[PDB]
């Protein structure tokens, strides 16, 4: 817009899921010059919304895609491209250089992080209206880590969560309050939380939610709430029973609110929830040792009631199919009385379950809610591994 | 809750065909797929391939690219292993598991299981043998009595020592096979008060040869 963005409005009634966005990258990257890529996302304009994603300086087909099972590298660099087309050669805006990123806009323009570096040495830059703005060197020293996913901005303030430190126990996350660029504020991790990684945001009635990663020992989602006003968080677990992470532990019959719910250590895959009172949707891959499937489940009240079973629920990708990663986004500037909600599932193809291949690349599927009760379908990748033997 | 029961055991000739056919119930079957295993005696468990019960399509291991063939009749539920030309080293046991994950990686919940006798022997039926004893006092005010079940082929036999209900204190053996046929005994322990007062029977049972028997052990002595 010309002006900043308000998260004015709430959440509109989640009643099941329309599909917004579909890529088929994979399918046609077999005869087109797309891009490999990884940690893919969606985060709207004012204008239009984008499929971001870090791409890893190859195409599926080139011979240098073969060992992009590796997460970081100097190849890697966020890049952007219109709804619903592949991440192609040719269409493909590069937006920063490096292997973590988030990227929001403020109504007036955005902001892209992009982290760079050696594990033990690395860097952010922030760059707003496409110029370097702001840089924050490592803390920790082992990998600085962000969002994977876009971030939400209030009146030109826009939290952006940073871990640095170790996957396997305690690390440093810091809350960031950035507005146009420079740093306003920031604070350190503060709550029941144990660890973070991660964070899938959305924003709504002027305030911040963030479903993130417990990679040390959760196995429930932990959730940080951030007041992008007056800038301060705090953070405790999705108390539900219905275990959302992945690897997990089945299901219990009570679960935790302000601690990790114990069984599957040193893991997770980043995901996502809707947290509304009676309106909340939460969604985990079907299989619980493996990313495959992926489903939402309506469980009023999973943030707050520590046995809420689902009551709705939805199949998005099949559980005989792979999903990946999760995330929320919505289109901030769409018109209405509120907030249409929408998150993406990454869909890894590749190595390493699919190792007769030497890539690992990735599709998207999109989906937004609709108040409606439509009616659902499963949707794959669909590519068929043998087609690039 | 998950159950899959499989078919009955069989026999065949060298170079045969056999559809061994794994039940699904519990869940719901077209979003988990079908994991085949191979544990043949002297070596152990072998993943075979997995079937995607939603597209049909079947993944093999190399070891079984070629005989092997994975169908499933979707309707009833039911994935079915076939094995055609049956090469000798297809005696073995055929487990059928739900795959948990995409591909089978988990295989949580297996089928009992189901042995393919691959053998160019005939089927004989029993001789079931009532073995009461030379006397001899089996321990302190305890008798033990046998029951040889010789000359049967091929495996298995149920043996019972009165309609299931002699429990404890029965040994059935495991059998062996003597080239053409195998042999079978179970002995059971029973205090003086009991035998030769109440009957104690033997009742075998080879389902193969439609042969049932109870050979009631007769104090003879
Ligand atoms: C047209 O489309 C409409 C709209 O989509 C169709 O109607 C929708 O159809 C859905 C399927 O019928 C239905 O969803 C179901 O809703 C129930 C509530 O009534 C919900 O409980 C179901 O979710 C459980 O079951 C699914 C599989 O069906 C599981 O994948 C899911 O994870 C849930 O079960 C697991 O978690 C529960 C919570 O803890 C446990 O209670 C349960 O034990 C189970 O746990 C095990 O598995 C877990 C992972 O899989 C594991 O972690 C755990 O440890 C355990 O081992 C399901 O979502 C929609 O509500 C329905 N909507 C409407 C409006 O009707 C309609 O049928 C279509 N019509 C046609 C003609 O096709
Ligand atoms: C690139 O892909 C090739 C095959 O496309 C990989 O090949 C293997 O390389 C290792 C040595 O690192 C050998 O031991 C294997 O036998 C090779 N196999 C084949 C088919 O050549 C190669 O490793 C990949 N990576 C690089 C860095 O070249
Ligand atoms: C945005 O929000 C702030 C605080 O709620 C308010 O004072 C400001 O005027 C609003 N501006 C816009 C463009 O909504
Ligand atoms: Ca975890």
């Amino acid at each position: 817009i010309r002006d900043f963005n308000n998260l004015t409005k709430g959440l509109c009634t989640i009643n099941s899921w329309h599909i917004y966005g579909k890529d088929n990258a994979v399918r046609i990257g077999e005869d087109s010059d797309v891009l490999v890529t990884r940690e893919p996302y969606v985060s709207c304009d004012p204008d239009e919304c984008r499929f971001y994603a870090l791409s890893q300086g190859t195409t599926i087909r080139g011979k240098h895609s073969n060992g992009t099972i590796h997460d970081r590298s100097q190849y890697r660099a966020l890049i952007s491209w219109p709804l619903s087309s592949p991440p192609t050669v040719y269409n493909s805006r590069v937006e920063c250089i490096g292997w973590s990123s988030t990227s929001c806009h403020d109504g007036k323009t955005r902001m892209s992080i992009c982290i760079s570096g050696p594990n033990n040495n690395a860097s952010a830059v922030i760059w707003y209206n496409r110029r370097p703005v702001t840089e924050i060197n490592t803390w920790a020293r082992n990998i600085l880590r962000t969002q994977e996913s876009e971030c939400v901005c209030h009146n030109g303030v826009c939290p952006v969560v940073f871990t640095d430190g170790s996957a396997t126990g305690p690390a440093e996350t810091r809350i960031y309050y950035f507005k146009e660029g420079k740093i306003l504020k920031w604070e350190p991790l503060a709550g029941t939380a144990k660890h973070i990684e991660e964070c899938s945001c959305y924003g709504e009635r002027a305030e911040i939610t963030c479903t993130c990663r417990d990679n040390w020992q959760g196995s429930n989602r932990p959730v940080i709430r951030i007041d992008p006003v007056a800038m301060t968080h705090t953070s405790q677990y999705i108390c539900s029973p219905v275990l959302t992470d992945n690897p997990r532990p089945d299901d219990p019959t009570v679960g935790k609110c302000n601690d990790p719910y114990p069984g599957n250590n040193n893991n997770g895959v980043k995901g996502f929830s809707y947290l509304d009172g009676v309106n909340t949707w939460l969604g985990r891959t079907i299989s619980i040792a493996s990313r495959s499937g992926y489903e939402m489940l309506k469980v009023p009240n999973a943030l707050t009631d520590d046995k809420s079973k689902p009551t709705q629920g939805q199949t998005i990708v099949l559980n005989t199919d792979w999903s990946g990663y999760s995330g929320s986004f919505m289109d901030y500037w769409a018109e209405g009385e509120c907030y249409r909600a929408c998150f993406y599932v990454e869909l890894i193809r590749g190595r390493p379950k699919e190792d007769k291949v030497w890539w690992t690349s990735n599709s998207i599927v999109s989906m937004c809610s609709s108040t409606e009760f439509l009616g659902q379908w499963d949707w794959p990748d669909g590519a068929k591994i043998e087609y690039f033997l | 809750q998950i159950q899959l029961v499989q078919s009955g055991p069989e026999l065949k000739k060298p170079g045969e065909t056999v559809k061994i056919s794994c039940k699904a119930s519990g869940y719901t079957f077209t979003n988990y797929g079908m994991n085949w295993v191979k544990q043949a005696p002297g070596k152990g468990l072998e993943w075979m391939g997995w079937i995607n019960t939603n597209t049909g399509e079947p993944t093999y291991g190399e070891e079984f690219k070629g005989r092997f063939a994975f169908s499933l009749e979707t309707s009833a539920s039911t994935a079915n292993l076939q094995i055609n030309n049956l090469k000798n080293e297809d005696k073995a046991t055929f487990f059928c598991a739900r795959g948990e994950d995409n591909f089978g990686s988990l295989s949580d919940y297996w089928g009992q299981g189901t042995t393919l006798t691959v053998s160019s022997a005939k089927t004989t039926a029993p001789s079931v043998y009532p073995l009461a004893p030379v006397c001899g006092d089996t321990t302190g005010s305890s008798v033990t009595l046998g029951c040889l079940v010789k000359g049967y082929f091929p495996e298995p036999v149920t043996l019972t020592w009165n309609s299931g209900s002699l429990s404890s204190g029965v040994h059935t053996f495991p059998a062996v096979l003597q080239s053409d046929l195998y042999t079978l005994s179970s002995s059971v322990t029973v205090t003086s008060s009991t035998w030769p007062s109440q009957s104690i029977t033997c009742n075998v049972a080879h389902p193969a040869s439609s042969t049932k028997v109870d050979k009631k052990i007769e104090p003879r002595g």
